[PDB]
């Protein structure tokens, strides 16, 4: 079996930068790697069919290089249509495993997130499950820590996170944190708080709601 | 020209069986090797199975993750390929892609990649039946740009359509990705940014359309007293 | 059909990258071609430099890169050293006809070498050869660069041309050129003149090594 | 290490056979294709023959298409090329080469064997000592050798430094000439072991000559 390591997981670039992605294989594959490109929702296509050769339906701006362990994909002038997910696949012997996956995302000015706390709905109050909603609007970069605090005590293991794709207008990301509590759990709290930790924020932004206000 | 369309898929239950078909047009089936690739929703690409041509031994092989539960076969004179799954696990919900392996020269046993990819068909394994979305309002109580939101809980299967102002408000509308709750249903969040003066001027109307259950939920978002 | 063409010779410098282009010609070339670049030191087995367009083999220095532009392929050597003195060949493999065709090769000559005067060794006719009745006067030229050094045999202080054989310059392993000159003389001729000399012209200079018929 | 060795060569009167065998170790011989590459003396490389892994897929070049036959023996783990009707033009170094699984490139090359065709007969080398007349050079001269190559080992092979092997000389008469020089200390001349060995494979002449100070 051939283990495949993809570096780096996330690439930030603007138009015109030269981006290099490295696939590292423990075994010596020697010219049996293929680089695939996947737009976020569509089918993938084969970009580099050898470790270095080009297919017909591929622009000349994609270059490949490789030696045994280390294979590199190089984009010289990053046109905006190349922002996608890039995967590597080995072909020396079965199984033809796929790499972890590298993402390319627009680099924009570091914008701090706006944190909004939506308290449990009155309609869902009698439903049985109380939902607390934490909305992060206009965030950059992707990394962001959302923590739930009940009665000033941190909580974990009951949180769901949803991350939107890169905005096609502002080039920002939005984050949704959902905390699901039972009716008893919802009643048993006094104050519910969302703590946002991010690069843009000077300090951990605390959005609090009184459980009964 | 070179076209692969996969058919089958849909919702199935864990432990049962299902059978995906792949139809090809443009290139000869007999000497072209085929492969099956799987994408977990949100995870990376995973390689499932490989079938070789009839003239290269006709061997069938799989990744170790699905060996012993998956069988891939190819039918000549019909130009189609079968994939069979037995004892499906909860984890195996994914988009399945049918690919053609490209031999190094015109012909050879050794391949360099998978050139042509079908659109892929979706396979969801679950236990819940069709449950129409429950729409709950998240009203803007802040106080600027305020957030009005709809939370759709317990929907299945994906996806649902969220419209702001009956489709009017397409600016500032963020539709969060579907999240799989442990209860088996789906959860979606729709958020809209409105001016503070506009918060109390117009009426926030959210339309939730769920095709699987035929649910049209009209939620009137108002400030919470 | 398929055929290759390579440049006659390329020259660079001991600190610079140079490119060598293999140009491929074919008629209605819809075929699949796999290109490789091979290195050949003088009188040694060829070694695989590049395969595909930019694949380097393990154990091969990362200074060699390759590119494919349309039809023409290119080898780029950066950080050129004196150790890259060799000939480079391009090979195209055609899967359909399943045949590999090579090119004419390029001589990668560096200029970063000094002009060193040759060392000349003159050997008197051997005692066994002297008994054999044919005298072979040996002149060896070692450690010269650039390698074009003419040899003149002088007998009795006058030029002699009969029976003189000169071998072409050969690249020694130590980054130098060497050559051999053999003068064939009759055994009576060897004991005819007082002294014969070898005059070597390497680059402008003239080195004279003398040996007389009084070896005793 | 993975090794390719070539055996079978020498002087062939035009029309001979000279079955060459390349023996290979370190890689599974069954699964890889094998090629033969011929280099004329002073000219470039060119391709002669290709054998696939399973056999029965034989591809020759244009120049030879009804003369050379190629057989791989996985049981004996080697591969043989047989020539018939070998013209005077096909005198060259023959290199054994391996095709990688993902074919196209010659992964490993053999050392090379020399195949020469000429009506001239094998003439054993005549070895004469050019005796030394702080460090001084003395050596051996081999005259009338045909064809190449001749191994000139000084000091029974122990000597490794100070020995310059002059390039072969193409004499006008049709024979060859070679010279080996050794640099030994001037004070060490009277005590060094200075004995040369000349091995001429084409005629199988293994001569031990002794050079002494004069």
């Amino acid at each position: 079996d051939i283990q495949m390591t993809q570096s780096p997981s996330s690439l930030s670039a603007s138009v015109g930068d030269r981006v290099t992605i490295t696939c590292r294989t423990s075994q010596d594959v020697r010219g049996a790697l293929a680089w695939y490109q996947q737009k976020p929702g569509k089918a993938p296509k084969l970009l580099i069919f050898d470790a270095s050769s080009l297919e017909t339906g591929v622009p000349s701006r994609f270059s490949g290089s490789g030696s045994g362990t280390v294979f590199t994909l190089t984009i010289s002038s990053l046109q905006p249509e190349d922002f996608a997910a890039y995967y590597c696949q080995q072909f020396l012997d079965f199984p033809f495993t796929f790499g972890q996956g590298t993402r390319l995302e627009i680099k924009r000015t570091v914008a701090a997130p706006s944190v909004f706390i939506f308290p449990p709905s009155d309609e869902q109050l009698k439903s049985g499950t109380a939902s607390v909603v934490c909305l992060l609007n206009n965030f950059y970069p992707r990394e962001a820590k959302v923590q739930w605090k009940v009665d000033n005590a941190l909580q974990s293991g009951n949180s769901q996170e949803s991350v939107t794709e890169q905005d096609s207008k502002d080039s920002t990301y939005s984050l949704s944190s959902t905390l699901t509590l039972s009716k008893a759990d919802y009643e048993k709290h006094k104050v519910y708080a969302c703590e946002v930790t991010h690069q843009g924020l000077s300090s951990p932004v605390t959005k609090s709601f009184n459980r009964g206000e | 020209e070179v076209q692969l369309v996969e058919s089958g898929g849909g919702l199935v239950r864990p432990g049962r069986s299902l059978r995906l078909s792949c139809t090809v047009s443009g290139f000869s089936f007999d000497d072209s090797a085929m492969s099956w690739v799987r994408q977990a929703p949100g995870k990376g690409l995973e390689w499932i199975s490989f079938i070789k041509s009839k003239t290269y031994g006709g061997t069938k092989e799989y990744a170790a993750s699905v060996k012993g539960r998956f069988t891939i076969s190819r039918d000549d004179s019909k130009n189609i390929a079968y994939l069979q799954m037995n004892s499906l696990k909860t984890e195996d919900t994914a988009v399945y892609y049918c690919t053609r392996g490209a031999p190094y020269g015109g012909n050879s046993d050794y391949y360099y990649g998978l050139d042509v990819w079908g659109q892929g068909t979706t396979v969801t394994v679950s236990s819940a039946s069709t449950k129409g979305p429950s729409v709950f309002p998240l009203a803007p109580s802040s106080k600027g740009t305020a957030a009005l939101g709809c939370l759709v809980k317990d929907y299945f299967p994906e996806p649902v359509t969220v419209s702001w102002n009956s489709g009017a408000l397409t600016s500032g509308v963020h539709t969060f990705p579907a999240v799989l709750q442990s209860s088996g249903l789906y959860s979606l969040s729709s958020v809209v940014t409105v001016p503070s003066s506009s918060l109390g001027t117009q009426t926030y109307i959210c339309n939730v359309n769920h095709k699987p259950s035929n649910t049209k939920v009209d939620k009137k978002v108002e400030p919470k007293s | 059909d398929i055929a290759l063409t390579q440049p006659a010779s390329v020259s660079g410098s001991p600190g610079q990258s140079i490119t060598i282009s293999c140009t491929g010609t074919s008629s209605d070339i819809g075929a699949y071609t796999y290109g490789s670049w091979y290195q050949q030191h003088p009188g040694k087995a060829p070694k695989l430099m590049i395969y595909g367009v930019n694949n380097r083999p393990s154990g091969v220095s990362n200074r060699f890169s390759g590119s494919k532009s349309g039809n023409t392929a290119s080898l780029t050597i950066s950080g050129l050293q004196a150790e890259d003195e060799a000939d480079y060949y391009c090979a195209s493999f055609d899967f359909s006809v399943s045949g590999v065709v090579f090119g004419g090769g390029t001589k990668l000559t560096v200029l970063g070498q000094p002009k060193a005067a040759p060392s000349v060794t003159l050997f008197p006719p051997s005692s066994e050869e002297l008994q054999a009745n044919k005298a072979t006067l040996v002149c060896l030229i070692s450690d010269f660069y650039p390698g074009a050094v003419t040899v003149a045999w002088k007998a009795d202080s006058s030029p002699v041309k009969a029976g003189v054989e000169t071998t072409t310059p050969s690249k020694q392993s130590n980054n130098k050129y060497a050559a051999s000159s053999y003068l064939s003389l009759t055994p009576e001729q060897w004991k005819s003149h007082r002294s014969y000399s070898c005059q070597v012209t390497h680059e402008g200079s003239t080195v004279e090594k003398t040996v007389a018929p009084t070896e005793c």
